[PDB]
């Protein structure tokens, strides 16, 4: 429950705010946890362990597919149920994918990595970087390169720099995003 | 209506059991998806042989007392209350008959001291059961009526809460149960019950697979 | 100035001074203006436990204190600046010197010196 | 009632208007009553928690798609009722989706995440920012960012001067907002 | 017309009952949606077995006592008003008969001093009752016309608020449940009162399904 | 009615400007008056009491489409005489719009809006920030970026000193406005 | 022409009723809409059955009396215009008749003092009036022209506000309310009334459903 | 108008009761926040059930006293006003009556020597007061004019400061009581009074929650 | 509304029972959270076990007595008011009964030496009370209307301080304890009463926690 | 609840046990986290073999002694109180029952002078005990009510400090013991116990860790 698998003490340390009492421990609780969740829905997975998923089924395609909404596991069963069958069938995935083929079609599996030791560095790298510029970098200044303030007589460049992923963030979780093809 | 999906016992995904908010009065419906444990096991699906038990795990014991009367069909039948209501201190009893939980196949007309007239429905032969309102306290009054003949046996006095006898069912095509959840009007609000469910499946050959799941069932007012 | 920079809540008090009758003399500051007041240090500061500043001439101004002209007040050389804060302890400064901003009268640039910073000064009357 | 959403001590120690008071309580909680109506106007979402809708829908898309209102949860079957139908119907949505399949037909679930709603932190970032923003620039300093590249087409400087969008919140809010 | 929809018992979504306000001499529709409710539980619907019951958490006495007369058909009848108001204080007693509230099939001449003329309407014999104001406190007067025969019996003395008789229904089309809430012109404001409903389902096969809510009518003055 | 919606507390409070007697109440009440003529012309809410209007129609197509020049109240009948009617006949508006559908021809609707309050925190918010401009802000000294100067040899940059869009309300405001 | 939207009913959207302004001498019109009411009651309409009442709430009595008189027909009537001015101070007396409120079949000339003639339009039989002004304060003076057999009546003495007996009409395709608002040449600027209309629908089968109104009438002078 | 917010009773934040100045002739108005007792409470807030209570800390008695007159419609009414003054040392009697606080439906002509002519205004049978002004002391005399036929009973003679009977509410839409406060124009100045305001809220289910509350009204004379 | 946090029982954060004030007359309200204690042990949170305790450490003793009657319902009921001041020492009886506090259903006539009518609300069988204050110290009288058949029981002479038979409640979803503390209008300003409340909170299976705390009532006069 | 850390047992990081404060009445919660002492010990983390014992460092002996009583279902039993307070000295003998730890499943009447009446619950066959107070020093009363047939055996009157028999569960998945510790109402404030655990581990094919750990239970009032 973020307790366990992001210690205060190690946000207090990244960021070096350890001696800030202007950032309390419920305001850092605020940015953990609302950044264990904007950059969890960006990547789509679950944080918990191994956890059961079951969702109904729509073949596309004349020569049959289906595609699933979790990338199940690795060499474990799914199982399809209901939707004309005589007898709950069971197919293999491949690993990493979540494509398979052959009064709703179901199907059913357990998508998570196996241990509570739970998501790698990547992520929680991800996150740090997210909230440290999430507490000294509040939202009222455009910024530019290094951090400078700069005028260019025209529109400013300040499309993101204001508040958005900036940081190596947003981009270091997307190492573990997935491109479609 | 509520629903509930059973942990699939995977080794994988407060207190134990789940919790159903329940009010006096109601009955209501539960759903149980077993499709997350009874798919893989491929065999027969879900069977009829469920099987549920309840006990109080905080009872707070009532303070009216439950009764029991007897009449012959037609024949007008009198009783009274004040007898049902052992009082510890020393006040008045405000006897009242709510509308909401009067009889069913009678009228009664309540006096104003711990009297009641429960006149029949003509041409009636069963049981018919009250709920009254002693001082705020709830209990029962249950009245058999005969067929003029011989005489009626006594019912069991339905208690807090209860699962009734057979409505109940599985579809073995989507693996899910389906059960009814009554509470009686007496139920006092703050208690909690447990509703301990034990579902079995069967394979192909006809053995068997038993599941057991708990529910906390914590009866609260107002909704 | 940025408007939006003038983010320090400050009263303007003149001193007023009289002998007590004991023998020893008193000295009360009488809030006059109240308003807000951008304020940036153009020297250190040495604290010396209980607050008060250890500056040596106390002539040299430490802060620049500006806010909204008024054509009417004559900052006098016996207007003192006291700066409350939400969570830091309050602040009494001693004018040194007014200067109108570009003579545009448009902002009072007030340059004073910091006395002491202590949670048990007397607030203004 | 807002204050219990956003206390307004965390709204001071995120804009770093604390032992530095800028703009005074009342303002404070006006800016707070007016990002309110910008996030959940811009998101759409509203606020209460894990309720329970009833709204009729219609079946343009002649094969017959249906899209909700919100996003029923995952495995609780939404029901159909009303219309030609003999019975309500069950049909069990597509996790974290709002589209389905197969007088007037009207259909009813349960929307949000079972457990306990605040109001998902995270659509609180941007308005959070968006007070902190408000706080300086009161209106007469011009910042303008572009979103255009060419020009304005005459001597205009650029424009996208609004806030709400200079302050990093448009796409904080974002992630709770459908592209259709 | 007030819409109010059910919490539909799912675990899920200041005081418990919703709020009704009502004004003195309004009489409104009610509508219950308990689509969200029964729609889960397929079965056939809602029933009409709705049960109504009316209760005061606040009731501020009433100052000027009611009263009952009766006549024969074609006769005038006579009374006074002036031993229904007993006064603690010394006041003087401005009697009104207000038009609004008048009586419906016959005229009333108010006396100079608490005297009244009900001349009844020609050919004509039933109920007919109309509304005094001593002193700002509203009650009412109710008479009954004879058809010269027997005699008529005693009609029970509408109270501040109640729910018509019959006028309730059901579409099991669109589960939604209809009701009357009419409130009498002697509705003290300030005052509170709370109406309990249980509305009872059925499964496919005839069983039942209850459901409690409950409703507070706070009566207001000027809407 | 203005009084009630803004107090000129609210005003000298948010503009940072109380100290400073160059900024009166007869020219603050100016500014604060001309920030809400603005506020409800370019969102369209009406904040004019009620102006009642008697202009002559049009009937422009084969449709039967009436256009108005100021909106209706939305509730109370526009009703149209003359052009041959010998008895005239009453419509009932869609509420927002302007569009109606069916010796010249006339028509006397009614205007404006009557109520008090309902105003959103959106528009003060503009509101504010546009008085915030003008009060240090005049028409000298075109400006540039972080409100600094200039000197590019070819032009200037043009559009800067005006109110409204250069700050805040023209983007605080688009929240309530439409296709 | 007054128009008016009604309240709902629904539960949502400085004193309580709202206001009329009216100018001594006009007679508008007042339409009522209660289509935001009746219309989701889904039935017949409104019915024919508004009831109206007018009360006083600043009267500030009259200083001048009104008179009545009597002529049969043909015959020149005289009267005195000097005892209808009941003076508490001592000043003079300048009788004036408003030729905006003049006679309508006769013609009047004011004497010197006091005094004056009215000589009916011949072949004229029925009720005639004019106000009079005695020194700033208005009064009316009814005169009954009979057809020289027996004595005509006694017409009320219009009051200040008043609303025509049978001028209202309903629009049950868009429920729209219509009814006439008249003001006497004698009502004094700055008194406020209260008019309360109590209107009645009807649902598909004939049972009713009320709705309570009230407004203020304020007589200002200038418009 | 006077505004107070009362004290919240949470044992946090020169002798008890607040001050109110009064001057004597006016008829002020109070209002009672009760927002900051009330709102945590959360339930059915005020109601209609306040009681006032008035008493003198300091009275300085009056020198002059009152007096009672009686008298039938029409005829006029007859009195002294030398017997009204006790008075203790040798001085002169300059009688007056005030222009200010003159009679309502008659009027007076003071005599030489306390002498007075009570015409009332024609047809009005009820109570009179007018307040005459002995020597820089002011008192009040009280006449009722009776409808000729038996008598009329005797009103309570307006005291310093009082509460009028009927003239209190409560919208417990926002925790506010609106009182109204006259005051005699024989209030001495000086002299202080005492108002204790007992105000009920309600819970949730109609219980009830007292709160009490004191007032010192002084008697100021000029603001 | 007083709002106090538990200590945790954690062995870290002048007497050791929180302080109370209270104003005799009113009727407040108290909320416990017990949040600080209940929440650690994660389980089905507080019952409605709660079980309170009066007990005085100052109480000054009574001056005046108080005292029992008995009549039938509607037979006008008389009593004295004098053997009741027992007094040591040598003074006059200004006998007094404060409007605020007094009966409910019915009236008393203070007469002058002692004596009181209590003429009871016609149509009422009940108790009532009222507060009289012989000479600035104050007890109360009750009186009991029997239903003119036999006899009603004798009520128990509030005490000083007490807590209502039934208002607590206690939320489990939140670990708040709701309770009402009413204090007499006897109470002497300047006494302390000590209230211990032992609160037992319930772990998973339903076993018990069990808490126990005290709070000084001290009553003070002007709140 | 508390919440200690055990030792690791590295041979690394005033007296030799930790704290725990108490009050007389409670029943509390601790938990104790074996965490840095078995995890390294990588196995099946712990098991139920937890053994305690708890030994008096300071006891001030009880001035009341305890008493047994023994009496069948339905009957009352009577018994003394006087024989249970030998005093050294000479004074008098208040005796009281506390409605804190009243009994539970009867009710007593405390006589006059060390008396009492314990009437048992009807329909109810156990044991039953309450906590009397004779003159400051408390004691308990223990009374077992038989089912009418033989006898019930002999309770082992509940010592001050105890550790209930099994309530003890321990979470291997995280390496966690709770336990109950309960205090009863005759632990005499200042006295100091010892609890002593004995906890065991165990490694990944069923041998054993054995660790030992001890608490200072320090009996205080006021918390």
């Amino acid at each position: 429950n973020l307790d366990t698998l992001l210690p205060l003490q190690t946000i207090r340390e990244h960021a070096k705010c350890d001696d800030n009492p202007r950032v309390t421990d419920d305001l850092l609780k605020l940015y953990r946890e609302a950044a264990f969740e904007a950059a969890e829905l960006y990547t789509g997975l679950s944080f918990t362990p191994e956890k059961t998923i079951v969702e109904p089924i729509r073949l596309k395609g004349r020569r049959g597919k289906i595609i699933l909404s979790a990338t199940p596991i690795a060499g474990r069963p799914v199982v399809f149920y209901g939707g004309g069958l005589g007898s709950p069938l069971e197919l293999i995935p491949r690993p990493g994918s979540n494509v398979l083929f052959f009064s709703q079609l179901m199907a059913t599996y357990v998508t998570g990595r196996r241990c509570e030791n739970s998501v790698p560095a990547g992520i929680i790298i991800g996150i740090l970087k997210l909230i440290a510029w999430n507490i000294n970098n509040p939202g009222d200044e455009v910024m530019s390169v290094r951090n400078t303030l700069n005028a260019n007589a025209q529109g400013l460049i300040g499309g993101t720099n204001n508040g958005a992923v900036i940081s190596g963030a947003q981009d270091e979780w997307f190492r573990y995003r997935r491109v479609l093809l | 209506m509520y629903f509930f999906s059973v942990d699939p016992r995977n080794g994988a995904s407060s207190c134990c059991c789940e919790s159903i908010s329940a009010r006096p009065g109601e009955v209501n419906g539960v759903m149980v998806s077993y499709a997350a444990w009874s798919a893989p096991l491929r065999g027969h699906g879900l069977t009829n042989k469920t099987t549920f038990e309840i006990d109080g795990v905080s009872v707070t014991p009532p303070k009216v007392s439950n009764a029991f009367g007897r009449t012959k069909v037609g024949v007008v039948f009198e009783g009274t209350l004040s007898d049902l209501f052992p009082n510890p201190e020393g006040e008045q009893v405000e006897y009242e008959i709510s509308e909401l939980n009067g009889p069913s196949n009678g009228v009664v007309e309540l006096g104003a001291n711990g009297a009641f007239t429960y006149t029949p429905g003509a041409l009636f032969t069963g049981v018919d059961r009250f709920w009254f309102s002693i001082n705020g306290n709830i209990g029962e009054y249950v009245i058999s009526v005969d067929p003029t003949t011989s005489e009626l046996p006594q019912p069991p006095f339905t208690t807090p809460v209860y699962v009734p006898a057979a409505r109940r069912s599985v579809d073995p095509r989507t693996h899910v149960l389906k059960f009814v959840l009554g509470v009686s009007p007496a139920a006092i609000p703050g208690d909690v019950y447990r509703l301990t469910v034990r579902q079995v499946a069967i394979d192909c050959d006809g053995n068997e697979f038993v599941h057991i799941s708990c529910y906390d069932i914590s009866i609260g007012s107002c909704g | 100035m940025r408007t939006a920079d003038r983010k320090h809540r400050v009263i303007v008090c003149s001193q007023q001074s009289d002998v007590d009758d004991e023998g020893r003399l008193l000295i009360t500051r009488a809030g006059v203006i109240q308003g807000w007041a951008a304020i940036a240090p153009v020297k250190a500061i040495r604290f010396s436990q209980d607050g008060v500043s250890m500056q040596k001439d106390t002539m040299q101004p430490t802060h620049d204190i500006t806010m909204n002209y008024n054509p009417d007040v004559n900052v006098s050389v016996s207007a003192w600046v006291y700066e409350h804060r939400l969570k830091s302890p309050p602040r009494w400064f001693k004018v040194l010197s007014v200067v109108n901003v570009d003579e545009c009268s448009r902002y009072m640039k007030i340059r004073c010196r910091l006395v002491e910073t202590s949670d048990d000064v007397t607030p203004p009357v």
